[PDB]
């Protein structure tokens, strides 16, 4: 559904996965930060889109980015 | 006064203290020379 | 409305409508119609009056020529 | 187990920390870095529960600006004694005030604002004040001037008394959280020593002081030779030859002979004829009743001397079997949370006033209260606003209650736990019964609306159409006028005039009050009047509701209660929060109010205010046009909101050119609120981005950063610039409407 | 000039001389001669007197509303109206807007520039309140030097 | 690598904040892989708050 | 890493019913279970709204919306120090184990994962959508 | 409650309301309702004269009606309205 896309400018800071409320993202083992970690979505359409991971990165700019494209009963977040 | 003057020049503060000196200015300017729609100088 | 374009309101279209009581039937009744009517606030009588169109039938001609404009678009 | 407990010394008197501005919060105490940190400076200088953890000092917190809020009403009060006192016409007005308005502020001849001071009669000049200070001064036996600089120096020393309590209550002893966790001597001592003795002390005035003035004030005797108030106390005879039952002297209230006290204490019922307000000895048997009745009410809990209730003891035995568990817990809601006390206190307080209202248009309480229209429509729009305000605060603090104060661990299976069990329930069969009555009410109006623009003025709801007449009100108005005769028999008169037992009161060519009829009219408002109610009950309910989580955001409590969204997922999650519902309930307080409001202004201009002449014949303002046109919105655009608002436009060149002012200063105000209400921060940031670069070009770049406001804060602003702007259009228009009619 | 009569000779001006004293003296019929309320009123028509003796003095222009009309082209007659208080206006304006920028200078060379802007120096400030004074001389030698812009490379642009 | 700690520099980064900005660096990473090592701190805040953004030395030059 | 097979023969934490539970979604769609273990006898807030006592043992608590796991789950993570997962439930009757998928928390690093969704380059460095017109590609996943 | 012998009961797959009661009327109302609800049955066939009979029907009572059934029939009954400016 979503499209989560994790740049290159990650610092492995985590808290993009501490802030995320339907578990789209998962730190996984890189080279290119002092942490050793970058982010990734693998979950990515279990993603409602609310960008709390966007709100947390420290980095400017954003090495977390969702772009809200098609929208469906998971990104939609209904019980009904 | 080395935090009593720190309060009085806060911005809350001063812009009383100067709005109430602008605005008790223009008063007194308007008292004096009222109905100024042109200035004769 | 050309014999006199002062004294006589230009109607766009009657009116049919279930909801009107007789004084909206007899308050709509404008410009010397047989029934409730709409008055043309458009500019199309003054228009129309300046381009040449004189009678009904010459506009009724012109709604059947674009008619067949439209058909050929 | 209630006892005093204080500590000396808290924190001390120091300005170190006036000098730092964001001291109560941490992430403020580290100084500004932007433009948002002086609006948080702001939000969050009140807010004490989001300083401290410890609910000590915020207790004391809340109680020293319990004290300074004391003092600013004391400050207040003492302004409107002094201005009766020195910038009034009060003994002019005392002396005839059928023909004199009453006036209390003059204004400065500077600017051409010396035309505000108007004619109000007396040979006095100054804008006309419609707060009813003229008339409680005259029910308070207020008779001279000194007398009113007497109560405002008098009270200048109680609002000194209220900052140094709030000081001694802060830095000298400071109460510790178990004194006010003693909330059954709270109550006992409210109860019994403030609304008991107050009631009984104001009882002792309306004895003493109020009666024989006001006797001597309806006899026509002039009010610089009625005698002062202590010369009733002293020369008793001179009390005695206005009431005989004081010449026994105290004697039959000991010995239970309380009917030869019948000449001051009597169960009347309606206004004087003379003044058009309460009698005082109604209003004294009163006083003396609710004080022999708060006072009784005020020995219920137990303190410490065994007698008397523990409350939590009331709770917990108070559990069914459609509940269970229900009422445990509430007592440690109602002593650990500040919010949720301050959501029940706010929800009566507000409750109280809009009781107030119309028990004050109704039975007015002071002489030439009625009369003096503008006074009346001033006093009912004011506290009807009050009220609304309140009570949306009240679903606020519910709110804050439960985003910050409920813990689920000590409510399980009580009536808070089911209520947020249910919540769906609650909230869809509100919404059910809130959608029923707009079709039902409104779609009524617009019903009559289109069958008078078609030309069918017998399709419609009229009293003349089909007709809907409130025969519950209609019947509880009759049960209400001929109460005196079997239900209610020691009374000599009605309870009010509005109810159906005649007597035309005419109080110097002015009508006081009359039999209200209600109609079809009147259905159609008062459905109204129960939709918006419920609507606005809708909206903030839902808040206090779903502030815990909802079925869009489980984990909305961690989000706070000013938080703006969770962003733009799950479809959109705008305005998810507590806030928000009661940033919403604030417009639909702004909608039931104001038509409330409306409703009143037209149907006393229609069917009560107004003129009697000669063989009785009454004239009203608007001549019986209440039945007719305020069943479609035309005639509320037509016959209210322009044809009486033909004195708001046209009061320019005169006194009440203010009005004029204030109405076009309102709607700009409004159409203002419009501009943060429609937009969103990140457009106001991207142009304040320009602006700074503008800035950046010529070297004028400040260190703190310009940022647009917040959108929990355009939302603030918005709805403020709403409730101030079109609250001052409705002060402004009823303000030169009701003035200039009166 | 523009169709409009000089209010001196204006018969609508002293047209509304003569409605707005009939209208303050009808005001005045309802008080006592020496009461404090009618000084009041006594104070505003000769307010109104002195106002409409000083429009007809300084060659107002009058329409056909008996109303003064300001004529901001720059004529040599109507420099009053808008070039000689524009010109007023401006230096004072720019007394603002130059003791604003020469402050916000000279906070951003300090140990904490955010606390000198919520918390305003008045030593700082009052001394370059003053300085204000001679400020078209110190706004285009700060142009003429350069120290008035900044240059583009220095500046924080957004992204195209 | 980095141009040098303590130094400051101007960020060349369209996307950032901190864009035609002085900023003071406070630490590079010497360790290869890293495709940002040069950590560079600004005095003003961004809109998130914070002062600390990790920038590639072909990002920043030395002003 | 095993998954973990859910039992469906532990029982429920004692709570009074709430109509903020299973809708048509879980009869139709999917409907999330979740599974874990106490310490003892406790309260806890019902992300559906309300209160109820969880049990001494194994708990099993039946969920509308992946949302609400997370929401109680990291509400029992950082008040209680309990160890969760959760699952997916399909009206069909499969049951999709999906948290933690390594069996440790994705805030913690592990090496059996891999890299999805990961750009090389900058948010600078995306193209620009003028030069990728009528494409299924976009600027960002490219 | 998770069975997974029963994936319906665990989900709220309940008839709520529901009956399992066969019949409760008898054969000769049955068979009278079947007969005249014969020609009814067919959503396309029952869209198709719905539509074609609907259309016909507030026609046929558009045009019938006379000047007390329907204002917009009778007519004007009084002088027409002059407006203002003689037009
Ligand atoms: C940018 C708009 C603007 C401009 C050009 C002026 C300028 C003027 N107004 Mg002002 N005025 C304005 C906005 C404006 N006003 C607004 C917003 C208000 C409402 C608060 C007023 C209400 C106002 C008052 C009440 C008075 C002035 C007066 C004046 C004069 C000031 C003379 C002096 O020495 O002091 C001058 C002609 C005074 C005057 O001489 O009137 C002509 C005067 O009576 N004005
Ligand atoms: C002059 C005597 C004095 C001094 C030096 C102190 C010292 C202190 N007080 Mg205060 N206190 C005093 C009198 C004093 N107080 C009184 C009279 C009250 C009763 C209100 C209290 C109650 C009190 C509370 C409950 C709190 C303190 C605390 C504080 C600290 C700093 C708060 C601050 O920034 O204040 C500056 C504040 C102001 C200038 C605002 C004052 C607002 C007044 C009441 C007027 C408001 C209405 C006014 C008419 C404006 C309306 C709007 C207007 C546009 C019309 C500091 C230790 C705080 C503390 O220690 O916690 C960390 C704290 O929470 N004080
Ligand atoms: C019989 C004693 C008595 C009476 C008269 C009151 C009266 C009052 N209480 Mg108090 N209270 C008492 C005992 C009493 N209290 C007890 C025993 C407890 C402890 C459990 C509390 C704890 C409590 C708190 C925590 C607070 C109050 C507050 C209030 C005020 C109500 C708010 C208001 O605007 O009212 C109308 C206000 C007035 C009429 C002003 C009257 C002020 C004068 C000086 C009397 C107050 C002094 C004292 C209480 C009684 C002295 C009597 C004296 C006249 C002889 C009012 C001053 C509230 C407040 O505003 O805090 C300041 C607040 O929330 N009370
Ligand atoms: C708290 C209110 C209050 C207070 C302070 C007073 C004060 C007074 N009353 Mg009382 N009184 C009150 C309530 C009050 N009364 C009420 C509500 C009633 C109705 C029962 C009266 C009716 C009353 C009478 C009938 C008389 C007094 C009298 C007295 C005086 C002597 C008793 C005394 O001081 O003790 C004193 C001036 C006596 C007096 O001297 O009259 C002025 C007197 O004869 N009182
Ligand atoms: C008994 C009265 C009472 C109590 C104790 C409080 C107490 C509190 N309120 Mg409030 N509340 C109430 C009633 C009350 N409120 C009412 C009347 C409403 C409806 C409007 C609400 C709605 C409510 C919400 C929506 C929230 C609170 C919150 C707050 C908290 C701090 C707010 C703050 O720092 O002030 C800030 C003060 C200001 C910003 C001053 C602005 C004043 C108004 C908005 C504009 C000016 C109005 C003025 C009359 C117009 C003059 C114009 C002129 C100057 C030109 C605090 C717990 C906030 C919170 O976080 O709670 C924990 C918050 O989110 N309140
Ligand atoms: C005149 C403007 C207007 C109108 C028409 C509405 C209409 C509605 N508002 Mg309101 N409201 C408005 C302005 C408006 N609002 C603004 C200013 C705000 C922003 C603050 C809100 C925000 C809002 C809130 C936040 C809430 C409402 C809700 C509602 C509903 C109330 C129930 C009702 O009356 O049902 C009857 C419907 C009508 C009277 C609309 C007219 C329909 C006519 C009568 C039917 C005939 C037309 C015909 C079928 C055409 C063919 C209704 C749909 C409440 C809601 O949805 O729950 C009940 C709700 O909670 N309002
Ligand atoms: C310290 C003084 C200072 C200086 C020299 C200027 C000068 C500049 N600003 Mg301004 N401005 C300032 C204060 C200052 N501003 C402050 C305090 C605010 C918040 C109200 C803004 C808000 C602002 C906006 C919204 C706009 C400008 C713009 C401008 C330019 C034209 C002047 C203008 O639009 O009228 C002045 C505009 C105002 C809104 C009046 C604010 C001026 C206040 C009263 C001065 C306060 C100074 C005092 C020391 C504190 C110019 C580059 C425009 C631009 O982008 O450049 C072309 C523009 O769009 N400014
Ligand atoms: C009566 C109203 C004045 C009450 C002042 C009480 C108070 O703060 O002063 C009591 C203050 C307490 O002194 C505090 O001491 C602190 C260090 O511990 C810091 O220096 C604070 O700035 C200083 O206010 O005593 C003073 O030194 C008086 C000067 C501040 C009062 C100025 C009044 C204006
Ligand atoms: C207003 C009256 C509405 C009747 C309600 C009334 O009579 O309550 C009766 C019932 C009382 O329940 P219990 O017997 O559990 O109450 C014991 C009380 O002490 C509550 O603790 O209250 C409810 O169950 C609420 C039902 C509201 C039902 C929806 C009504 C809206
Ligand atoms: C000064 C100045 C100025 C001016 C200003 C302007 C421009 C104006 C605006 C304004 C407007 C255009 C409007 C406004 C309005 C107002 C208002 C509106 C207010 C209000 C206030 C208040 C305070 C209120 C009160 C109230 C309340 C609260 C409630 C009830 C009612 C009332 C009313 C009583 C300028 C800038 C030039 C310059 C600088 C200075
Ligand atoms: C206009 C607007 C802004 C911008 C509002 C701003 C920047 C507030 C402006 C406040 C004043 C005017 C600036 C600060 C004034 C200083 C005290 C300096 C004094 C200068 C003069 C006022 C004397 C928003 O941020 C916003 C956010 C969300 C929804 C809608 C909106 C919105 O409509
Ligand atoms: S929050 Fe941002 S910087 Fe931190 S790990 Fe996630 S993507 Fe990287």
């Amino acid at each position: 559904a979503h499209s989560v896309k994790i740049y290159d400018t990650c610092i492995g800071c985590t808290q993009c996965v501490r802030a995320c409320p339907t578990d789209v993202l998962e730190m996984v083992p890189w080279d290119g930060c002092k942490a050793s970690q970058i982010a990734s979505a693998p979950r990515t359409e279990d993603c409602v889109g609310c960008k709390r991971c966007e709100s947390a990165c420290p980095t400017d700019f954003l090495s977390v980015r969702v772009y809200l494209g098609a929208e469906t009963t998971r990104s939609m977040g209904l019980a009904y | 006064m080395q935090d009593v003057k720190t309060y009085l020049s806060t911005a809350p503060v001063l812009a009383t203290l100067w709005f109430g000196f602008l605005a008790g200015l223009l008063i007194e300017i308007n008292r004096f020379f009222p109905d100024a729609l042109v200035l004769p100088l | 409305w050309g014999q006199d374009p002062l004294h006589v309101r230009p109607i766009a279209h009657a009116i049919w409508d279930p909801h009107f009581g007789q004084p909206a039937v007899e308050a709509f009744t404008r410009g010397g119609a047989s029934g409730p009517v709409n008055i043309a606030y458009s500019g199309v009588y003054q228009w129309w009056y300046t381009i040449g169109l004189r009678t009904n039938q010459d506009l009724y001609g012109g709604s059947i020529f674009l008619l067949f404009v439209s058909a050929l678009f | 187990e209630v006892k005093i407990m204080v500590e000396k010394d808290p924190v001390k008197t120091s300005f170190e920390k006036w000098a730092k501005p964001g001291h109560f919060s941490r992430t403020l105490a580290k100084g500004p870095n932007t433009t948002t940190w002086i609006w948080n400076l702001h939000a969050d200088a009140h807010d004490f529960d989001s300083h401290t953890n410890d609910l000590e000092e915020i207790s004391r917190k809340v109680f020293s600006a319990h004290f300074g809020q004391l003092a600013v009403i004391f400050i207040w009060l003492s302004g409107m004694y002094f201005h009766g006192a020195r910038f009034s016409n009060y003994e002019a007005w005392l002396s005839d005030p059928t023909h004199i308005k009453p006036s209390a502020q003059v204004v400065w001849p500077i600017v051409g604002q010396k035309i505000l001071n108007g004619d109000v009669g007396g040979g006095f000049q100054g804008i006309q004040i419609t707060s009813g200070f003229f008339q409680l001064w005259r029910a308070s036996g207020i008779t001279s001037e000194l007398q009113l600089y007497t109560t405002a120096i008098g009270g200048l020393i109680f609002a000194a008394l209220m900052l140094f309590a709030g000081w001694f209550h802060y830095h000298k002893a400071a109460p510790k959280l178990a004194w006010f966790q003693n909330v059954e001597s709270m109550l006992n001592h409210h109860l019994a020593g403030l609304l008991g003795l107050g009631s009984l002390a104001w009882a002792g005035h309306q004895v003493h002081v109020s009666l024989p003035i006001n006797r001597l004030l309806d006899a026509g005797v002039d009010p610089k030779e009625i005698p002062l108030p202590h010369e009733f106390i002293l020369n008793r005879d001179l009390l005695a030859q206005l009431y005989p039952s004081f010449s026994k002297g105290l004697t039959p209230f000991f010995t239970l002979n309380w009917s030869e006290y019948s000449d001051f204490l009597t169960f009347r019922g309606g206004l004087n004829p003379v003044t058009g307000g309460l009698w005082l000895t109604d209003t004294a048997h009163h006083h003396l009743a609710i004080a022999v009745l708060f006072l009784v009410a005020g020995h219920m809990y137990r303190t410490n001397f065994g007698i008397g209730h523990s409350m939590k003891e009331i709770l917990e035995a108070h559990k069914g079997p459609f509940t269970g568990e229900g009422h445990k817990g509430l007592y440690e809601i109602l002593t650990t949370s500040w919010h949720a006390q301050l959501a029940i206190n706010l929800a009566m307080l507000g409750s109280l006033t809009i009781i107030v209202a119309h028990h004050m248009y109704a039975m007015p309480p002071y002489p030439y209260l009625a009369t003096d229209y503008a006074t009346q429509l001033s006093l009912f729009t004011h506290h009807m606003w009050i009220g609304g305000f309140l009570v949306v605060g009240a679903a606020a603090h519910a709110a804050i209650f439960m985003v910050r104060d409920y813990d689920p661990t000590t409510q399980y299976n009580n009536l808070l736990d089911r209520v947020l069990r249910h919540r769906d329930a609650i909230i869809s069969h509100l919404n059910w019964v809130c959608i029923f009555l707009g079709f039902h009410s409104f779609g009524l109006y617009i019903h009559n609306d289109t069958m008078s623009a078609l030309g069918r003025p017998q399709d419609m709801f009229s009293d003349t159409a089909i007709q809907l007449q409130p025969v519950f009100a209609q019947w509880i108005q009759n049960t209400h006028a001929l109460a005196p005769s079997l239900t209610a028999p020691n009374a000599t008169a009605s309870t009010s005039l509005t109810w159906g037992g005649g007597d035309l009161v005419a109080v110097g060519g002015k009508v006081a009050l009359l039999p209200i009829p209600l109609g079809t009219a009147d259905f159609l408002v008062h459905h109204i009047h129960a939709f918006t109610i419920h609507v606005t009950v809708l909206i903030l309910l839902k808040g206090v509701l779903f502030a815990r989580s909802s079925r869009l955001i489980p984990d909305k409590a961690n989000l706070g209660f000013r938080f703006p969204c969770d962003g733009p997922g799950r479809g959109g999650t705008c305005q998810v929060s507590a806030w928000d519902h009661v940033f919403l309930g604030l417009f639909w307080m702004y909608n039931a109010i104001s038509v409330v409001i409306f409703h009143f202004s037209w149907k006393m201009q229609s069917d009560v205010w107004g003129s009697i002449s000669d063989q009785g014949v009454v004239t009203h303002i608007t001549g019986g046009n209440f039945a007719q046109s305020s069943i479609t919105i035309n005639g509320w655009l037509r016959d209210f909101l322009w044809a009486q608002a033909s004195q708001v436009i046209q009061s320019y060149g005169s006194s009440l050119s203010a009005y004029g002012l204030l109405f076009l200063g309102a709607h700009f105000v409004w159409a203002f609120s419009l501009m943060f209400l429609f937009s969103g921060r990140g457009y106001w940031q991207e142009l304040i981005e320009s602006i700074v670069w503008a800035h950046n070009k010529l070297k004028v770049a400040p260190a703190i950063q310009p940022r647009a406001l917040s959108i929990v804060q355009g939302r603030a602003v918005g709805v403020a610039h709403y409730l101030l702007g079109g609250i001052a259009t409705t002060w402004a228009f009823f303000l030169a409407r009701i003035i200039s009619v009166g | 000039v523009a169709g409009l009569t000089p209010c001196k000779e204006s018969k609508g001006f002293a047209k509304r001389q003569k409605q707005e004293i009939k209208k303050l003296e009808g005001r005045l019929k309802l008080y006592a001669p020496d009461s404090a309320p009618a000084l009041a009123i006594n104070a505003t028509i000769e307010k109104t007197k002195r106002r409409f003796e000083f429009y007809g003095n300084q060659g107002l222009l009058c329409g056909t509303d008996g109303l003064p009309h300001l004529i901001v082209d720059g004529d040599q007659a109507h420099l009053g109206e808008f070039v000689y208080p524009g010109l007023v206006f401006l230096y004072i304006a720019g007394w603002i807007g130059w003791v604003g920028r020469a402050y916000l200078i000279d906070v951003r060379t300090s140990k904490k520039p955010t606390e000198k802007e919520i918390i305003i120096d008045v030593p700082l400030a009052l001394r370059i309140m003053s300085k204000g004074l001679t400020w078209p001389v110190a706004a285009i030698g700060e142009l003429r030097s350069g120290k008035l812009v900044e240059k583009s490379s220095n500046i924080t642009v957004s992204p195209r | 690598i980095g141009p040098k700690r303590g130094s400051i520099v101007k960020v060349l980064r369209r996307e950032s904040y901190w864009f035609n900005d002085t900023g003071k660096v406070v630490a590079v990473d010497q360790a290869p892989g890293v495709r940002y090592p040069v950590v560079v701190r600004f005095d003003k805040v961004n809109y998130a708050g914070v002062s600390t953004n990790n920038y590639s030395p072909d990002e920043l030059e030395q002003s | 890493f095993t998954p973990p097979t859910l039992n469906a023969d532990t029982p429920a934490p004692i709570f009074g019913g709430s109509t903020g539970g299973l809708l048509r979604k879980a009869q139709v769609e999917e409907f999330y279970v979740i599974t874990w273990e106490s310490p003892k006898e406790q309260i806890f807030e019902m992300p559906t709204g309300g209160a109820a006592i969880m049990r001494s043992g194994p708990n099993l608590l039946k969920l509308a919306r992946k949302e609400q796991c997370l929401a109680l789950g990291a509400r029992l993570r950082t008040k209680f120090k309990i160890q969760y997962q959760f699952y997916r439930v399909f009206p069909n009757g499969e049951v999709q184990y999906l948290h933690p998928k390594d069996g440790v928390y994705p805030e913690k690093v592990n090496a059996g994962r891999t890299a999805v969704g990961v750009n090389n380059r900058s948010i600078g460095q995306n193209a620009n959508p003028a030069e990728l017109k009528f494409a299924h590609k976009q600027a960002y996943d490219l | 409650y998770f069975d997974l012998g029963e994936i319906d009961n665990t989900t709220g797959n309940w008839d709520l309301y529901g009956n399992d009661d066969p019949n409760r009327y008898n054969g000769f109302q049955n068979k009278f309702f079947e007969t005249f609800a014969g020609a009814f049955t067919k959503r396309g066939l029952l869209l198709k004269f719905l539509v074609l009979g609907g259309a016909t029907t507030i026609g046929y009572l558009g045009s019938t009606s006379s000047g007390d059934l329907l204002a917009i029939k009778n007519g004007p009954k009084q002088a027409p309205i002059m407006g203002p400016r003689g037009r």
